[PDB]
DNA sequence: CCGAGCAGCTACTTGTGAGCGGATA
DNA sequence: TATCCGCTCACAATGCCACACGCGCTGCTCGGCC
């Protein structure tokens, strides 16, 4: 149909076309000259080659490069047929038919909110006025404020004071479809509610944005509109955040807390051995944080206070037990943040990543799911005011150096330099010696990095009426790693620490480590092994996310194809499961 | 000794290393490949000789009548930069060649040729770079980047692992001329050797090394060796070495001179070598079973019945032995075979040749290229002929030569283009022997085995490629011209060749616009190598070897310089000190090693000749005299690190950043950070966007003093002089009596460019920063362009910066700022967008650009001036017309009467059509500029007539400053001379002198030197006047732009863009992040001094993100803060002058024992105020790449002032207004504002237009669309339920043509229920499938 | 959108996908090798009928 | 006249899978 | 004559966004219903 292929005018007497035009004018053309030459009889060799000519168009109007000879229409690139508007990802099927285009959409910058609820967003004014501008008009034109459609435009166009509110009221209770732009599991669409912040930026939930996998350094993500009361609906019962807490895939939650909440927990319950009010008695958790915001004592100290606790019976029962417990005043302080129904030994603790993941999991596992959303909302709340007030911070002098890693170094340099010794002397030969120069080595890494870990440990002594009160390190690069925050073992290892062994391009270990670490200066060929073999690990992602893809869009495609049918099957076979203890122990 | 800038500023630097090798010109590697590319040179060298004496002569067939070339000429560009800026042409040259018919009568070979027609041509014109090494193609400024691809030559490649899953390591040969057919020589699973020629179908070697005049003897004789056998008496005696039976078992007993020496199933071992190379023996006595094993060399023919007794490559039988025994042949020749060492390989190669002779060898190869077509012998010989040894199809260039002659083990290093027989000899027994297990694979991974090239290669090969096209129509028409028919200039069309040149510099996968945002992305975008492009590789098919970086990189490219994506690896930047070899390789320089001193000299390394010397450490410890303070050094042997001795080595590093890009080495304490965060703050700081006020970088590099300066961003001193005339937007400079030209000479005039349009939407201004009569040196910067200060490099601004967490808003990466930043008018930035309004010639009457809109009412006209264009400030905020543009849809000839009246009277002008431009819906600000361009021939509207003028005025007043210097000198130099006549002059002479020159007495001398003064004055007003005309001529002459346009209009419109929650900024270390929310300054932390901090970073990016060198970074800034308020509290209590030089000095000699050494006494006593002045912002300090200050220079630094040592300081809340326990860090960092604003990325969209091939919404948010819902949008939908929010999604709201319509009409009335349709593009799928031969139906 | 029309081809031809199906339709249908059936595509060697 | 159709002046991917000889018992 | 092997051809390789740009010339020959 001639409206459905391209053409259009464009500026001056040019127009653009479309390929399968030339293609149907070449093919009308041979036929018209295929055509006169039969009705003058032409000699038989002068009427094959037309016909072969009119083949030659029909199929490369057909299937355009699939005869051999990618015939070329303009600017020397190859034909677009009509085989080309189906197959490949721009076809129909792939571009105007699975995944197309849709209204009533946006797409800005994510922002950090992180005082709105879990279950809630944040939505720019000038974003959320308009992507519902006919809800907008609706409730104009059901007060007594517009009568047709023109002035409704006309006022949300002028925006005036008297639309703001109808904006206010359209979105009270209608959630709209926060995306990731690339989109893995199920996560990768939620339902939130949006307020209105006046910006250009969407403010977005701490604790979703980890499923999200979306970090804030301009990550761009779109919304949508449900538009429809069913929709709504189903927006606010499946897709909504607090309907998804456990991932699909592992019945792990998904809502585990990220490394600043999870910094100022540590920070608040990582108590000391001397500090203002040390052995002091409080009443309960109020009065404790009165004591701690009153300042007359400080945040981490061993107090004996009360607490009252509440434990859920075999029935619908929660039995209330008032005792005595000897705890620092952080936990006295988060306890009154935890519901009645989880025991106190879960707040007795340091409180690191995997202590607030289990606190969580024990919380939606005992309480359900309706306060575990509050209770995780507090949790950011107090951790974020917590973590502010506590004054995290990381510097030069933070970081320690061993005292004794120079001379690990010098017995370390002095055994290769036997070794290249007993090679020289033609005993050991070139295999063995890098052998036993590499295990040397990564010995002598092993042991500084065990000084560097039990160096970071030490030199905190405090006097509490005594001489010295050895404790737990207070250092800020300590309290992030160990908490699990941000740092793991090895990045400290390779930040105060030695780097240890690199790699060259075949995937060997070099023979010359990196005796330098980050605080200290980098050598200029150290840091250009480093460079080398960073690069390998940087491309690696680079390349393979397409791959990846590949390979989600090939089993979804298997996929798709099975849904829950029926009830129940009606037979017994099944798979003789058993825990693999191939290789270790299991 | 300093220069004057630097006396201006001088930055404190840091670092022990003394440099000896400066730093080079930044863009010399462009620069000098288009000096090479347009210079006349001698024997053919580069450039355009080269292709010219290539393809010239051309000769017609057999006619007597040649076509020689002499030289060529660049005419002077018919405009200058400037105004091909302004105007849109490009900025090229005329190529001028004369060339040389010579044409002969018939019945003469070599009859000597008469009536030669020597004539200059006009071949198309050639666009020149600029003085910074960009193209002017259309306006904008495009750059070509250089291509790394693979050097011509010959490679070996093992193939190994999967490689057709035997097992088996294959070795593959590959010769790759520069231009031409490619070879390739290959193995089989088996021991078979095959050739092919560009990848056609596989053949043996045989037959192409016997299409060369080559039998079978020969090449027996030439592959492998000669074992002879003696007919004796009986046994049939051989001679024998030791050395070729080794690793063999002896089958028999090998025994001499009736001496046993092997016994029969011994393998002969390296003693037994020595045994039987004791006594020197040839002859022993061998078994008959084992000559059968062997094979014949060469073909003995008969004497008694003169026929073959056996041919080559055939195993011999018993009976075969007898007949050569009775044939009489005592010695026979056989192939020496021994899997260890002469693998049997061209024997097979032979039996599976299926020719034999020359001809049918010939015929054969004709069949394998050409499908079809049998020729003759003389026919197909042709092909085999031109497609490798003719000069013409075959162009082996210098460095190709080179490299074939280097890797076959050659002395001589020159050659031919062509190929030769034995070159192919030598590269099939250097496969062989690579297969035997002699000689190694040369890796593709080496910068040895890659070759770059240079905008000048690539041209010389468009322009070689636009001229074969050129000769082959001068040589069809050649056919039919004779003598005394034709000029040497109607034969040669300028349409080919100018053509190709346009298109390769126009359009082309390395011809692109340059990102004019800043001076650090033009220097490292124009020292950028890539991989694609022609010739190059594709970043779709590229493998896991060309993305990692070698050993071999080490100095010659940067290996943390890469944009992180879809080309990891392939797409690098060039080395700092890195230089490009006259062969086309990588050269980084090095300092001499002798014995005990390193001497201050350098050498240009190539990639090959690293692995044989050994490279010094670039920061080693090192002793006066060239000596080192160790024994023991690092160094590096063949890509490797290892420890050496101290007089072992025999070359050291030049410095310690030619390792980094001039990218990379901006960032300080690069040391101190990790590859990819290093990497990521190294691409982010290439997208930094001119702040509205620059400012000096604190922790600087010392290399900010040379990107700012050898780049054309700033206006550079091209002689010094003393300032004359200070303005906004021209600079005069007097130029000093020596450097001052002796005759015919001046002043100079720097015009300054004003806010105009860049190529990024960007903002670019030179701000003069120079005083009046402030003497200036040779070199010196004049005015600052964008993001500059001073002649340095200033991309962000520095920040009171801490690093604490505040309520979440610096959760993950988000960045907190107070309301002090953006209220100081810090980081708001300008945007310039182009709007461009054509006045095409369409049929029916052209277009109008009058003030007549109808249909509308005076409030969006009021911006339109009379002419039909918006004022030059006018502001505008939504849809307005901006320029009444309007186009006749019916009737022509509307009479000039009646379209007065309708302006007057009547009813509207109805042929309109109300086609104006207006600016699109969502942008805002206020245009600054409008140009506008008229074809030769349509009425100049008044707005251009005004427009010229200005400009025309612009040039008239720098002409009238030219010559009234020149009146001046001229008019004192007529007083010198009319001394004599000393009363008349005081008397008459004071005032009306300069009008009335007319005087007279004394003829003899007096009258000749007035006459004289008089014509110098008469002739300079004639030369400026002339030159008025020209310049007036040329500013007034209209330019072309499309054929059926009648003016084109633009329109630049500028926008101030603030800092706002949205936007992406970055530090130099990789931490970027979104402003997340605008603070109050009350609500911000604040210090116990009261000073509130300004950015509040995430002190817990920086553990798993390892940029720990940022931290150090900020503590140096607050260093200098901290000299810099010391300063402060110097210059506002007024002190003395003698207190602040002895506290300058006191900084400047900070003891780290730094190779600055400044001393404040050389200086004037009064420069020394305007320096601490200048210094009140801050200390600008230098930092090395590698070399940097240590930690307790900075801790030395910091306890200098008055700050403390440990860099944290105690904080209290702004907010609670408590003190912050755990002192928090807190410094002074620099930080950019990316390219990345909100305001460009944030869009909606409720109902717009749709797409008229399916009726779908659009996209994009320069048309109002709205967003994909890609597929994986559509699975996470479908894997959760809302199966109706699904159906909605896919045709409700994108697809159904009657769907979206009754839902908006539904929702306006207040009714949420929705009908499912049919999405429109389904049947769209179904008609083009209907199209289509194959039937699709609906059931029921 | 969906109105169509049609043009009268003189001379029959093949359709490309039947013949370069890999295998081919035609190919297996006329149990003829696809070289043969091309080599009488492109009028180049005749076929008996 | 107008319009429309046609003629002279690419090869570093690698892999996987299927098909077509092909030659050897 | 089955059947494994070697050579040859079809098909495959995210996703979004932003910007910029672009379409063989001139000439020759044959054919159409106000
Ligand atoms: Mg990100």
């Amino acid at each position: 149909p001639p409206d459905l292929r391209p053409l259009v005018p464009l500026d001056g007497g040019r127009f653009a076309t479309s390929d399968l035009n030339d293609l149907y004018r070449r093919v009308i053309n041979r036929n018209n000259r295929l055509k006169r030459l039969l009705d003058l009889a032409a000699p038989d060799i002068i009427v094959r080659n037309e016909k072969r000519m009119l083949q030659e168009a029909v199929d490369a109007l057909l299937d355009n490069g699939r005869r051999g000879r990618a015939i070329t229409g303009s600017n020397k690139r190859p034909l677009k047929s009509l085989a080309d508007m189906i197959k490949g990802k721009q076809g129909r099927f792939r571009q105007n038919l699975l995944g197309k285009r849709v209204d009533y959409s946006g797409r800005s910058v994510i922002t950090v909110g992180p005082y709105l609820r879990l279950h809630q967003c944040g939505l720019p004014k000038k974003m959320a006025l308009e992507l519902f501008k006919p809800f907008i008009y609706g409730k104009l034109e059901l007060r007594g404020l517009a009568t047709t459609i023109k002035a409704a435009k006309k006022m949300v166009e002028r925006e005036e004071a008297v639309v703001w509110d109808i904006l206010d009221e359209v979105i009270r209770e209608h959630p709209v479809l926060l995306n990731r732009a690339p989109t893995l599991h199920r996560l990768g669409i939620q339902a939130f509610e949006p307020v209105l912040i006046e910006g250009k930026a969407i403010q977005l939930h701490p604790l979703v944005c980890a499923a999200y996998n979306a970090d804030f350094d301009g990550d761009q993500m779109a919304v949508h509109v449900p538009l429809t009361l069913e929709a709504q609906l189903e927006a606010r019962a499946l897709m909504m955040s607090t309907n998804n807490i456990l991932s699909p895939a592992n019945g792990e939650p998904i809502i585990v807390p990220s490394q600043d909440v999870v910094l100022g927990l540590y920070y608040m319950t990582r108590d000391c051995v001397n500090a203002k009010g040390e052995g002091m008695v409080l009443t309960g958790p109020k009065e404790a944080e009165r004591l701690y915001r009153s300042g007359l004592a400080s945040l981490h100290a061993r107090v004996k206070v009360r607490i009252t606790e509440y434990e859920k019976d075999a029935n619908g029962e929660l039995v209330a037990k008032t005792s005595l417990k000897d705890t620092t005043v952080g936990r006295a302080i988060l306890w009154m943040i935890v519901p009645k129904g989880l025991p106190y030994s879960i707040v007795n603790q340091a409180l690191g990543k995997k202590a607030i993941s289990k606190m969580l999991n024990t919380c939606y596992r005992i309480l359900g799911l309706k306060p575990t959303v509050i209770f995780a909302d507090q949790i950011m709340y107090t951790g974020f005011a917590y973590a502010a007030r506590s004054g995290a911070s990381v510097g030069i002098d933070d970081m320690v150096i061993p005292e004794k890693k120079h001379e690990i170094i010098s017995e370390a340099e002095a055994e290769v330099a036997e070794i290249q010794e007993q090679f020289q002397s033609g005993l050991v030969t070139a295999g063995e010696r890098y052998n036993k120069v590499i295990d040397i080595w990564a010995a002598a890494n092993d042991r500084v990095s065990k000084a560097m870990m039990d160096n970071l440990q030490t030199e905190t002594v405090i006097n509490r009426d005594g001489q010295e009160e050895k404790q737990v390190s207070f250092n800020s690069i300590y309290m992030m790693a160990d908490s699990g925050a941000r740092g793991s073992a090895a990045q400290i290892r390779q930040l105060a620490g030695m780097r240890g062994l690199m790699a060259k391009p075949d995937g060997s270990i070099i023979e010359t480590p990196i005796t330098a670490n980050f605080r200290e200066g980098l050598n200029v060929l150290q840091y250009f092994i480093s460079t080398h073999g960073a690069r390998k690990g940087l491309a690696d992602t680079a390349l393979k996310t397409a791959n990846s893809g590949y390979l989600t869009r090939r089993l979804v495609d298997v996929a798709q194809d099975l849904v829950v049918t029926e009830d129940d099957c009606g037979t017994h076979e099944g798979i003789m499961m058993t825990p693999v203890i191939e290789g270790g122990d299991v | 000794v300093y220069s004057y800038t630097e006396k201006k500023r001088i930055r404190k630097d840091f670092g022990k290393r003394p440099q000896v090798l400066d730093v080079p010109y930044l863009l010399s590697i462009q620069l000098d490949s288009f000096q090479k590319f347009i210079e006349q040179d001698p024997e053919g060298q580069y450039g355009l000789e080269a292709a010219f004496r290539s393809v010239f002569p051309i000769q017609s067939y057999s006619g007597n009548s040649e076509l020689q070339y002499v030289s060529y000429r660049l005419g002077e560009p018919v405009f200058d930069v400037q105004e091909c800026q302004i105007r849109g042409v490009t900025y090229s040259a005329p190529l001028r060649v004369k060339l040389r018919l010579v044409i002969y009568e018939r019945e003469a070979p070599e009859g000597t040729v008469k009536d030669i027609k020597e004539q200059e041509v006009y071949m198309g014109e050639i666009p020149l770079m600029t003085d910074n090494g960009t193209f002017v193609i259309n306006g904008t400024e495009r750059v070509i980047v250089s291509q790394l691809h693979r050097s011509p030559g010959v490679f070996f490649d093992s193939d190994k692992g999967k490689t057709h899953s035997s097992g088996k390591v294959l070795y593959n040969a590959r010769i790759i001329p520069y231009r031409g057919s490619w070879l390739d020589f290959e193995f089989d699973p088996k021991d078979n050797l095959f050739v092919r020629i560009d990848r056609r179908r596989k053949l043996p070697a045989t037959i192409i090394l016997r299409a060369l005049n080559y039998t079978t003897e020969q090449i027996l004789d030439l592959f492998f060796e000669k074992v002879i056998f003696e007919i004796r008496d009986n046994k049939l005696q051989m001679e024998l070495v030791p050395e070729r039976l080794r690793g063999e078992t002896a089958s028999f007993d090998i025994e001499a001179n009736g001496k046993v020496y092997v016994e029969k199933g011994r393998r002969i071992t390296a003693r037994h070598i020595r045994q039987l190379e004791k006594d020197d023996v040839k002859l022993i006595e061998v078994p008959v079973e084992y000559i059968a094993g062997k094979v014949v060399a060469k073909d003995y023919i008969d004497e008694s019945t003169g026929e073959l007794i056996c041919a080559a490559n055939m195993e011999l039988s018993l009976d075969l032995l007898a007949k050569l025994s009775q044939s009489g042949h005592k010695r026979i020749e056989t192939l020496f075979t021994n899997d260890l060492d002469h693998g049997p390989y061209i024997s097979e190669t032979l039996r599976v040749d299926p020719t034999n002779d020359r001809l049918s060898a010939l015929v054969e190869i004709y069949r394998m290229m050409r499908p079809g077509e049998p020729p003759t012998r003389e026919a197909a010989e042709s092909l085999f002929e031109n497609l490798f040894f003719s000069e013409d199809r075959y162009d082996l260039s210098a460095v190709g030569r080179m490299k074939f002659n280097r890797s076959l083990l050659r002395e001589e290093i020159e050659g031919s283009g062509i190929l030769s027989k034995d070159d192919i000899i030598d590269v099939m027994k250097k496969l062989i022997d690579i297969r035997n297990g002699k000689g190694e694979v040369d890796d593709i991974d080496h910068l040895g085995n890659r070759r770059i090239r240079s905008v000048g290669e690539m041209a010389e090969n468009q322009f070689r490629v636009g001229l074969v096209r050129v000769e082959r129509a001068v040589k069809e028409r050649l056919s039919l011209g004779d003598l005394d028919t034709l000029m040497p200039q109607d034969m040669i069309n300028a349409k080919p060749i100018s053509a190709a040149v346009k298109e390769f510099f126009g359009s082309s996968q390395l011809s692109q616009f340059m990102d004019q945002n800043n001076p650090l992305s033009e220097i490292t975008h124009k020292r950028r190598i890539s991989a694609l492009g022609p010739g190059g590789l594709t970043r779709e098919r590229a493998g896991f070897e060309v993305r990692d970086v070698h050993p071999t990189h080490y100095g010659r490219v940067c290996p943390i310089e890469t944009p992180e994506g879809p080309n990891i690896g392939l797409i690098n930047s060039l080395s700092v000190y890195a230089q490009t070899n006259e062969y086309g390789f990588l050269e980084t320089p090095y300092r001499k090693v002798t014995d005990g001193v390193v001497t201050d000299e350098i050498h240009y390394l190539s990639a090959i000749e690293e692995g044989n010397y050994v490279i010094a450490q670039a920061n080693s410890n090192l002793d006066e005299e060239g000596h080192f303070v160790e024994d023991l050094v690092t160094c590096r042997s063949k890509g490797e690190s290892s420890l050496f001795s101290r007089d072992q080595v025999d070359y050291m590093d030049v410095s310690t950043q030619q390792v980094v890009s001039v990218g990379a080495s901006l960032i300080p304490f690069l040391e101190h950070d990790d590859a990819n965060r290093a990497l990521m703050g190294a691409n982010m700081q290439r997208q930094a966007v001119p702040t509205l006020r620059a400012d000096k970088p604190l922790v600087g590099t010392g290399m900010e003093r040379a990107v700012a300066v050898d780049s054309g961003v700033t206006a550079v001193a091209k002689r010094g002089g003393v300032v004359q005339y200070v303005d906004a937007s021209r600079i005069v400079i007097k130029v000093n009596e020596d450097e001052m030209y002796p005759g015919e000479a001046g002043i100079d005039i720097y015009n300054l460019t004003k806010y105009t349009r860049s190529n990024q939407n960007t903002c670019i201004n030179q701000m003069p920063c120079v005083s009046l009569g402030e003497p200036v040196e040779r070199g010196d910067v004049l005015a600052d362009g964008p993001s500059t200060d001073l002649g340095e490099l200033a991309l962000g601004q520095n920040m009171r910066v801490a690093f604490m967490p505040w309520n979440g808003y610096n959760f993950e990466d988000s960045i907190l700022v107070s309301e002090r930043v953006v209220q100081e008018d810090r980081f708001t930035t300008i945007h310039i967008q182009e709007l461009a309004c054509v006045s095409r010639d369409t049929k029916l009457g052209p277009e109008e650009i009058t003030a007549d809109i109808p249909n509308v009412g005076e409030a969006a006209l009021s911006k339109l001036d009379e002419s039909g264009i918006v004022y030059i400030g006018a502001e505008v905020t939504g849809g307005d017309i901006l320029v009444g543009k309007v186009t006749p849809k019916g009737e022509t000839q509307l009479t000039p009467e009646e379209k007065l009246l309708r302006a007057i009277f009547g009813e509207k002008a109805s042929d309109v059509k109300d086609s104006s431009l207006r600016v699109p819906n969502g942008v805002s600000g206020t245009v600054i500029d409008v140009q506008v361009f008229t074809r030769d021939g349509v009425e100049k509207d008044k707005r251009a007539l005004e427009i010229e003028e200005m400009q025309l005025k612009q040039a008239k007043k720098d002409l009238s400053e030219e010559l009234q210097i020149l009146e001046a000198g001229l008019f004192s130099r007529i007083r010198a001379v009319l001394v004599a006549g000393g009363v008349e002059a005081e008397k008459l002479d004071k005032l009306p002198r300069d009008r009335w020159l007319e005087l007279g007495l004394t003829d003899e001398e007096k009258q000749n030197q007035l006459e004289q003064l008089a014509e110098q004055y008469d002739e300079l007003k004639h030369e400026f006047e002339k030159k008025l005309e020209a310049k007036r001529r040329k500013i007034t002459q209209g330019d072309d732009l499309a054929p059926g346009v009648l003016k084109i209009v633009k329109v630049y419109l500028a926008v101030k863009r603030r800092i706002q929650p949205g936007d992406k900024m970055a530090g130099r270390h990789g931490n970027k992040g979104v402003i997340s929310k605008i603070n109050p300054i009350e609500d911000m932390p604040y210090d116990e001094n009261g000073t509130p901090v300004d950015i509040v970073l995430n002190p817990l990016g920086v553990p798993s993100r390892m940029n720990i060198g940022q931290i150090l970074e900020t503590h140096l800034g607050m260093a200098a803060k901290g000299i810099g308020d010391k300063i402060n509290a110097m210059l506002k209590q007024q002190q003395e002058v003698a207190k602040l030089r002895e506290f300058i000095q006191r900084a400047y000699d900070l003891g780290a024992d730094v190779r600055q050494k400044v001393d404040l006494s050389t200086f004037s006593d009064e420069e020394v105020m305007r320096l601490a002045e200048n210094l009140r912002k801050g200390m600008p300090i230098a930092t090395p790449v590698f070399d940097g200050a240590k930690e307790a220079e900075i801790k030395e630094l910091l306890k200098l002032g008055d700050l403390p040592t440990s860099g944290q300081i105690r904080l209290y809340d702004g907010r609670t207004g408590e003190q912050f326990e755990r002192p928090v860090t807190v410094g002074y960092m620099y930080m950019l504002k990316l390219n990345h604003l909100v305001d460009d990325k944030m869009h909606a969209r409720s109902t717009g237009s749709y797409s008229l091939v399916t009726q779908q919404p659009l996209g994009g948010k320069a048309q109002f669309g709205g967003q994909r819902f890609g597929e994986m949008e559509v699975w996470a939908l479908e894997a959760y339920g809302a199966a109706y929010t699904l159906q909605e999604m896919l045709t409700v709201k994108s697809d159904d043509v009657n769907g979206r319509t009754k839902m908006y009409k539904n929702i306006v009335d207040g009714n949420h229920q929705m009908e499912p349709g049919m999405p429109e593009s389904f049947n769209v799928l179904l008609k083009e499938i209907r199209s289509l031969g194959i039937n699709i139906e609906l059931e029921d | 959108r969906e109105r169509m029309g049609h043009i009268e081809l003189a001379s029959p031809t093949a359709h490309i996908w039947f013949l370069k199906s890999l295998p081919s339709r035609i190919g297996l249908l006329l149990d003829m090798p696809l070289r043969d059936i091309e080599r009488v595509l492109y009028f180049e060697s005749y076929v008996v009928i």
